[PDB]
């Protein structure tokens, strides 16, 4: 079912400052009250990732603004979403997304989360679907045009099925997604960490840190990905499959992961609390 | 800040176990710094070189 | 499945307890080539085509 | 396959089960053992892969619902919770010293 969207201006995208951000643990190892320095994968502090934007108001002349490149994908990527309306809804990781590799496909639709390792033929704007009605109000996802064919697959994995909220709420963000996917040693670990928010803006300050999630041996090669956002095609848009798609509200930071030396400070209960660079003011060094 | 000699005699004897200790964790040009896994892991005589 | 349609049954991601294969009762042909039935508890593999 | 042949002509459920090695990290192996948890006591322990020799005794260090380890300012091992039962147990080596 691929189709390729139209009516959508091009802009240069924005660039929001991470304040101290992206800091995990790096082991498995329990500390109390050390002031361990490691060295490993992280992202530098005070520094600026590119701000996808993802939105469609009255003001918008036609633009709907909605962003979902194919980005590279170097040694990690500290993915951080404020969604609202749970519009980021899964990622596409592959290596070459034309059907002759493996691409690591996960995607958590309406019933639960399909971590699939499969061979897949991706089309040129991969999206999810979900209608809305006038009748009996209610949020259905409908369409679930990611890939077009599949092939003799590998280990995949499933979840207990579930229901989100699925509801174009009104307002401010409410909600804050962070995550960090490496790959090294065919292991694609993952880290995850969900904090509240009530901003309306670039990304906020503070220091969250992000505990292991998932450590799928998938053995890939994993260079470039994507991103899967999710329309809101209602009573309003008219039109067809190309023109007439909504785009709700929502926005996504993508940075990039380097070497270098960080200084952490474990709690009296194994938790960081704060960390410090080596390599970004001569105080800090 | 007024027995300075005193805490810094107990700090510099403390940095020295604190090396001493962490000393053992060195290559010194060898493969591991484990002794069993090298023992285990490899012929007679390269283990005990 | 037929002669000719043999279904595969590549598994991966459990505890492959063999101790049970052996052990019974029930089967007329066990010659495993090459791979010491007793020593497959100790033994690691990737996928397990049947 | 009619009932009324020899034990030539009958039906033979055959299994081609096979085994190969790949390059990703293998994910199906066979079963372990366990022994009995025997503390205070200086004895021997390996219980994901790391070795040493000491008490077991029961303290009450808490670790995170993800750690499995426990080290210290010297960065040694000291405390390594059980496989089995969630129980956070205490590496301490025993007597030693001169006469
Ligand atoms: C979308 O455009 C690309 C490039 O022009 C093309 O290869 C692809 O077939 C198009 N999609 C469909 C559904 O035709
Ligand atoms: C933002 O990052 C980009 C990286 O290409 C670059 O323009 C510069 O480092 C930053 N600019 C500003 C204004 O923060
Ligand atoms: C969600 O994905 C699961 C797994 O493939 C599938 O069984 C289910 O029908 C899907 N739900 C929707 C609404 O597409
Ligand atoms: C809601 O209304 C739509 C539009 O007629 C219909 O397709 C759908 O089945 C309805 N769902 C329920 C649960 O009534
Ligand atoms: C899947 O099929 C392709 C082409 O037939 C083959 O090269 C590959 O080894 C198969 N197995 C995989 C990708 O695990
Ligand atoms: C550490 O854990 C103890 C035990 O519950 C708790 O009382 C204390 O507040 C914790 N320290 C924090 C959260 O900084
Ligand atoms: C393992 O089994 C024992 C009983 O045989 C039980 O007490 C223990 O809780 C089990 N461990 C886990 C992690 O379920």
């Amino acid at each position: 079912q691929c189709v390729n969207l139209t009516t959508r201006t091009q802009l240069p995208p924005a660039y929001t400052n991470s304040f101290t951000r992206g800091v995990y643990y790096p082991d498995k190892v329990f500390r109390s009250s050390v002031l361990h320095s490691t060295q490993d994968l992280f992202l530098p502090f005070f520094s600026n990732v590119t701000w996808f934007h993802a939105i469609h108001v009255s003001g918008t002349n036609g633009t709907k603004r909605f962003d979902n490149p194919v980005l590279p994908f170097n040694d990690g990527v500290y993915f951080a979403s404020t969604e609202k309306s749970n519009i980021i809804r899964g990622w596409i990781f592959g290596t070459t997304l034309d059907s002759k590799t493996q691409s690591l496909l996960i995607v958590n639709n309406a019933t639960n989360v399909v971590i699939k390792v499969c061979e897949f033929q991706f089309c040129n704007d991969p999206f999810l679907g979900v209608y809305y009605h006038k009748n009996n109000k209610s949020w259905m996802e409908s369409e679930f045009r990611v890939y077009s064919s599949a092939n003799n697959c590998t280990f995949e994995y499933v979840s207990q099925p579930f229901l989100m909220d699925l509801e174009g709420k009104q307002g401010n963000f409410k909600n804050l997604r962070e995550f960090v996917f490496k790959n090294i040693d065919g292991y694609f670990k993952i880290y995850s960490k969900h904090t509240p928010i009530n901003l309306v803006r670039d990304l906020p300050q503070g220091f969250s840190a992000l505990e292991p999630l998932v450590d799928l041996p998938i053995g890939i090669n994993i260079t470039r990905f994507q991103t899967l956002l999710a329309l809101h095609r209602s009573y309003l848009t008219p039109g067809d499959s190309s023109s007439g798609w909504t785009a709700g509200a929502a926005a996504y930071y993508v940075g990039y992961l380097q070497p270098r030396t960080f200084l952490l400070k474990y709690n009296e209960n194994g938790t960081i609390t704060d960390a410090v660079d080596c390599a970004l003011d001569p105080l800090s060094e | 800040s007024a027995l300075g000699k005193l805490q810094d005699v107990v700090n510099q004897n403390a940095q020295a176990l604190n090396t001493l200790v962490k000393q053992l964790s060195s290559n010194f040009g060898a493969i591991s710094s484990v002794l069993n896994d090298i023992l285990s892991r490899l012929d007679p005589p390269e283990a005990e070189v | 499945a037929s002669v000719y349609a043999w279904n595969r049954k590549r598994i991966s991601n459990c505890v492959a307890d063999y101790s049970v294969l052996y052990n019974s009762a029930s089967f007329s042909t066990f010659k495993c080539y090459g791979v010491s039935p007793t020593k497959l508890n100790d033994l690691c593999f990737t996928n397990v085509y049947a | 396959f009619q009932p009324t042949n020899g034990v030539g002509y009958q039906p033979y459920r055959v299994v081609v089960l096979s085994f190969e090695l790949l390059h990703a990290p293998a994910t199906v192996c066979g079963p372990k053992k366990s022994t009995n948890l025997v503390k205070n006591k200086c004895v021997n322990f390996n219980f994901n892969g790391l070795t040493g020799t000491g008490v077991l005794t029961e303290s009450n260090k808490k670790f995170l619902p993800f750690q499995q380890f426990g080290r210290d300012i010297a960065d040694t091992t000291d405390a390594v919770r059980d496989p089995q039962t969630l129980e956070i147990l205490d590496i301490t080596p025993c007597s030693f010293g001169g006469v």
